[PDB]
């Protein structure tokens, strides 16, 4: 066919991210007037306080206890939009390694509590 | 848990394992054989992505800090399609002190399972997704006449030169010598002002004296050419002073058989390890059975790029050169016999099926006295493209899958060259250890222009724009020199190799040079078995009347797909059991005109 | 004429679009560097006659079409960006995918 | 060594600087002199910035970075100590005046190691993460160090708003770069930094002279920047709320009044080294233009 | 563009055989600098076209004649070399008294 | 060619007025350095030509009008020197207010 | 007449090479199957094996004293070429100077025998 100078072939099948990591479904509301956006490696636990978080059974969790310890469970480096007034519902997932959070916000900086 | 196409994955961080993608415009594919990070926490720089504070950069850590074997880089290439003689694959590239550290998993291993390099606070990212890095190319036949060579050794992906010579004079010009003290100071002191890896060769003739000296000078090697007279003594007194100084000897052997043919210079070798310059013989050597050295085991042979793409052109091209760099008046009879009988289709195009068994190991140039020095790497796949096109995939390659002949022709400009030189220990491939000497590319322009040129962890030449411009894409886009080329950062990123004994004699302190010197090592333990994927030693013979190439029937197995019965009714029999290697010139190559202007 | 550094280097553009525009009057395909030589002319020019900004990324999707380039040139070229002084000062000029069609 | 009058005292009354033997002499009669511009927002990606900036009349760069790589390509940071060394040692080869920006992220120790190794300010951008901590600690080991701290505040407002940005910084001298907020910073309302006493707020020259092509320019410069694809709502969102005509406008009226101090120009990720002169001098011509003399001028 | 440095250096000749060019119009007769780059300029655009080297050698000998150049200027010219990239890749063309008859 | 470096950085002024000379056959009202580098390339072809230095700074003032180049340019543009290679030599000229009428 | 420039102006007479070296006519055959060409200043005596030397009268010389300690009577730089099977006449002298030869093929490395 054509020739195209540094084609792709690619192979045969989807491809698993995030494979042996089961998430949870949570819902986060906007509740500011701007808009915010956060990433997959944000430490949800610290993000704006104009978002609200409401956990797999749809209630209000108004100190994040489902939000502690987890990132989003999107492709790395992804991130997801929340305009103001917005709700979506949100896949996430623990975070790994040693399961220590330091910077961010300072809301940890140190072991996540086991 | 979720799952994600394999276009969509590509767009993110490039093609991942079972995918393939295309050498340029070439024929060649080559496949990812393996991924070394983990679907879900691939390392990724900008806003808002994975590489910041606390998520996928470590916050604790400072850059002389290590948890477990992993420490901080200077710098880390996130998601490099990795291409070398160890294999193709996709992984993260760590760099730290100048040298490759880590090749593997980037991130923090706070959040991170399986990290095997960190992303520090002292840590650049370079973007590599989407993008093929290999080594810099080494071109170890150079002749030293301007300095302008150096900018475009590295726009053709060239990071090391063997080289030799003392500037415009005839000497150089024939010549890869810097003869003496004097030329090989002068040879490291103006290589202290450029940016490229550097080694010199002295003059292998006369007695041992005159021959051990310019070692102690600080050559890297010897290089004995027919022109300073490349006679019997020549090569055994020249071999004899480097294996008691652990150099490297390259040779133009006598084209003229003055004092004797090709089995005469081969017995004074006496079995001691010798670099072949250009062993086909266009432009110098043993007339015309100097290909024969591709079947002895203590002989590294090379070629040079201007015959390697058998072309159309390169028999018309070739005959005129001769007459102008010899002044062969067509006129007398000895001249034009003289080049008539040099200038052989026959081995021209047999040199480039050897190439494809391995039988030559080394890619080089011949810079300005022959060959092109800005093309070693072009022309090397460029006879890649052919060798698929005209007998098919190599043995062990599939349809979207040229791996195997992709690292057999890779290896004749990064590592053969460096096991040859004996500076594999620095440089040569990308391995944790080696210099961090990058060359990336994008893959519709590999082989023809890279993208960057890294030098030792700092980028030296480069694509770049318009400086005033409020990107840095912006027209007019050239290659440019970079921050590598400056200051102190020029005598930083870059190194001069020389001899253990010219090292040791404080030649750095005497001849005021600011660039640190590497000795070169394991010089004579190498021989053709050392060569990666170029180890093949095939019972070559050219025919003294017909010039014709030959191999015997066991020669032509395990070279191609086609296996050697099928090949047998092809190439030509002669009057013996052997098989003439022959194939039509090129008309139309790759890395070619869709490229470059002019 | 007081030429600063950035006007200097710019006259390169000039001369490969020369070369390039001479190479396709005589019926040549352009390759890579032509190609992008002549849609960066093309958009140096119309932004020194005072065209806007959008008109000109717009316009040089029409310099070159698919059959006047080498196989392959017009997936290629990608994007194309130079910036050049308006009559309102320097500003940046974007195409993207200037051959098609 | 002095300003005022030039000659020998010998024949002339009221000389403060003698022209001697070993004195050479510039005629400037008919000319103008200014010091040499400052440029504190340049993006350290290729050398020949510097004879370009020359031209624009700039003889001083505060920079950041480690030539063309994407973490160079996007913020000014010269990430530690190798980084810092090797922006030096290019640096001692070329004819400008230099200093360099290290990372402004991570703990103490990592961020004053990288001060240990030479930088004279630390640069906290987004792309590295433009959070409380970041801020506080980074704050804090300038105040510890007697350094500058330049500021690319959080965009997508991820960690929270401006008014946490201010907060965090607790009343502590900052650099706020670009605070018209066009390539990066607290959409929409980074421009209120200018309210504030210890925030000495900077513009970048792309957008200073607010022009015809100015927007569509912007907008498409977001578009190839980040990737944007103008078929996914969110991309366009972020855009279209991105470039603002309004703050844009009222920029350069801000300008006018004081209300932003300094200018810079972005080299090489957002704006041109060579113009941040130029462009200045745009901005006076046009307010002119609009508003009449300056309090005080006159014909 | 992405020019190598190779390529930007022979847009030297491209501009010095258009100021040949141009004199040669005006009815001048060329000087040393004027014939090489003229002929130079005709063996790059040939070999562009598609000629072969062996073609190149001997058409460029048409270029200029022995009365359209300054006295002693074709016994000056004894050789010119250029490299181009042809169709095959790039090739060396010698041209050998070029300026003759 | 045997190039020196002086011929090298002539070739700036042949691509400048060309620039300038297209630009002016669009209908383009001339800057500064567009009107700077047309005379110059004038002067210097007229010196190539034979021209005697008296007779270029005289004709160099007759290359464009007050009417072809921007406002205020002709103000600009005081004087302009450029040394040729005449029949005899290496010779300066110099056009004082070439911008009149 | 025509101006050329760098022309050259010859004089009188022609020029005599090795002026007071006598010179001995002998004959070279090469018997091997490919050409050989031994350039002026080569040690005739240390030539390929494949060479025949052949004395001034015409006798065959097996131990090539006739090629001891001489050169080729040829202008400095040029060669004479042999083609397999083919005889030619040449002349030769003797050496000058400390008459020493060091290296070539190692069969002298030191003083001629007087
Ligand atoms: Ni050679
Ligand atoms: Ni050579
Ligand atoms: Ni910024
Ligand atoms: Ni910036």
């Amino acid at each position: 066919g054509k020739l195209v100078p540094g084609a792709i072939n690619f192979a045969s099948g989807e491809i698993v991210m995030n494979e042996g990591r089961e998430a949870k479904v949570i819902s986060i509301k906007n509740t500011g007037d701007r808009p915010i956006q956060v990433g997959s490696h944000f430490h949800l636990f610290e993000v704006n306080s104009a978002l609200v978080f409401f956990d797999e059974k749809g209630n209000e969790d108004k100190e994040r206890k489902v939000a502690y310890g987890r990132r989003f469970d999107i492709p790395s480096g992804t991130a997801i939009r929340f305009e103001p007034g917005d709700k979506k519902e949100v896949s996430i997932i623990d975070l790994a390694g040693t399961r220590e959070v330091w910077g961010v916000n300072g809301l940890v900086n140190g072991k996540l509590k086991k | 848990m979720f799952k994600i196409s394999r276009k969509n994955y590509s767009d993110l961080y490039g093609i991942t394992t079972g995918d393939s993608v295309r050498l340029g415009d070439t024929n060649l594919w080559v496949k990812v054989e393996k991924d070394l990070t983990t679907y879900g926490e691939e390392s990724v720089f900008g806003g808002g992505k994975t590489l910041r504070e606390g998520m996928g950069m470590n916050s604790t850590m400072k850059l002389d800090d290590k948890l477990g074997n992993a420490e901080v880089m200077d710098l880390v290439i996130t998601n490099a399609l990795i291409v070398d003689y160890t294999g193709i694959y996709k992984a993260d590239i760590g760099i730290k002190n100048g040298k490759i550290a880590a090749i593997g998993k980037s991130g923090n291993p706070h959040l991170t399972d399986n990290v095997d390099m960190i992303v520090g606070i002292s840590t650049e990212i370079s973007a590599g997704e989407g993008k093929i890095y290999t080594a810099g190319g080494l071109d170890t036949h150079v002749h030293w006449l301007e300095p302008e060579i150096v900018p475009v050794a590295l726009d053709g992906g060239i990071t090391t030169v063997i080289a030799g010579g003392t500037g415009m004079n005839d000497g150089t010009k024939a010549t890869t010598v810097s003869p003496g003290k004097f030329w090989v100071k002068s040879a490291l002191q103006a290589a202290d002002g450029l940016s490229i890896n550097a080694g010199f060769l002295a003059k292998g003739q006369g007695m041992e004296d005159p021959i051990f000296e310019q070692i102690a000078a600080g050559a890297c090697g010897l290089k004995i050419h027919e022109d300073w007279g490349a006679t019997g003594n020549a090569i055994d007194l020249a071999l004899t002073v480097a294996d008691k100084t652990d150099v490297a000897v390259a040779i133009h052997t006598d084209t003229l058989n003055e004092a004797g043919f090709v089995e005469h210079t081969i017995a004074a070798m006496k079995g001691r390890t010798i670099h072949a310059y250009h062993t086909e013989g266009a432009g110098g050597g043993h007339a015309p059975d100097i290909l024969e050295t591709v079947k002895y085991a203590h002989i590294l042979p090379a070629s040079t790029n201007p015959t390697i793409p058998y072309t159309v052109n390169t028999i018309a091209e070739h005959l005129d050169m001769l007459m102008v760099c010899h002044h062969l008046n067509p006129k007398v009879p000895e001249d034009v016999a003289f080049a008539d009988s040099r200038i052989r289709s026959q081995t021209i195009a047999a040199e480039d099926l050897l190439h494809d068994m391995g039988a030559i190991s080394i890619m080089s140039s011949d810079t300005l006295a022959m060959g092109r020095i800005g093309e070693v790497a072009t022309r090397t796949w460029q006879m890649a493209h052919k060798m698929k096109a005209q007998f098919g995939s190599l043995k062990g390659d599939s349809e979207f899958s040229d791996n195997n002949r992709v690292k057999r022709y890779i290896s004749k400009y990064t590592i053969n060259p460096a096991i040859a030189h004996g500076v594999d220990s620095y440089i040569g491939s990308l391995e944790v250890g080696k210099l961090a000497d990058i060359v990336a590319w994008e893959p519709k322009f590999f082989g023809a222009k890279p993208y960057y040129v890294v030098k030792m962890g700092v980028i030296a030449r480069c694509v770049a724009g318009d400086p005033n411009a409020s990107i840095p894409t912006c027209e007019p886009v050239i290659m440019r020199d970079q921050f590598g080329t400056y200051g102190r950062l020029l005598t930083n990123t870059s190194v001069s190799f020389v001899s253990k004994i010219g090292l040791e004699n404080g030649i750095k302190e005497e001849y005021k040079l600011e660039k640190e010197l590497l000795p070169v090592k394991n010089c004579r333990s190498v021989n053709k078995k050392s060569m990666k994927w170029n180890s093949a030693t095939p019972n070559l013979e050219v025919d003294p009347q017909t010039f014709d190439a030959a191999v015997d029937f066991n020669d032509l197995e395990n070279w191609l797909e086609q296996s050697a019965s099928e090949l047998a009714k092809k190439l030509k029999k002669t009057s013996s059991g052997k098989y003439i290697l022959d194939a039509e010139p090129l008309t139309e190559a790759p890395l070619a005109q869709r490229y470059f202007l002019f | 004429m007081n030429l600063s550094l950035r006007e200097v280097q710019k006259l390169l553009i000039t001369v490969a679009a020369d070369v390039a525009r001479r190479r396709l009057a005589r019926g040549l395909k352009l390759n890579y560097s032509e190609a992008v030589a002549l849609i960066t002319d093309h958009v140096m020019e119309g932004a020194r006659d005072g065209k806007l900004v959008a008109d000109l990324m717009q316009s040089a999707r029409e310099v070159l079409r698919v059959d006047q380039v080498m196989e392959g040139v017009d997936t290629m070229v990608s994007i194309i960006q130079v910036e050049v002084t308006f009559p309102d000062g320097t500003k940046l000029v974007s195409v993207h995918d200037p051959i098609y069609k």
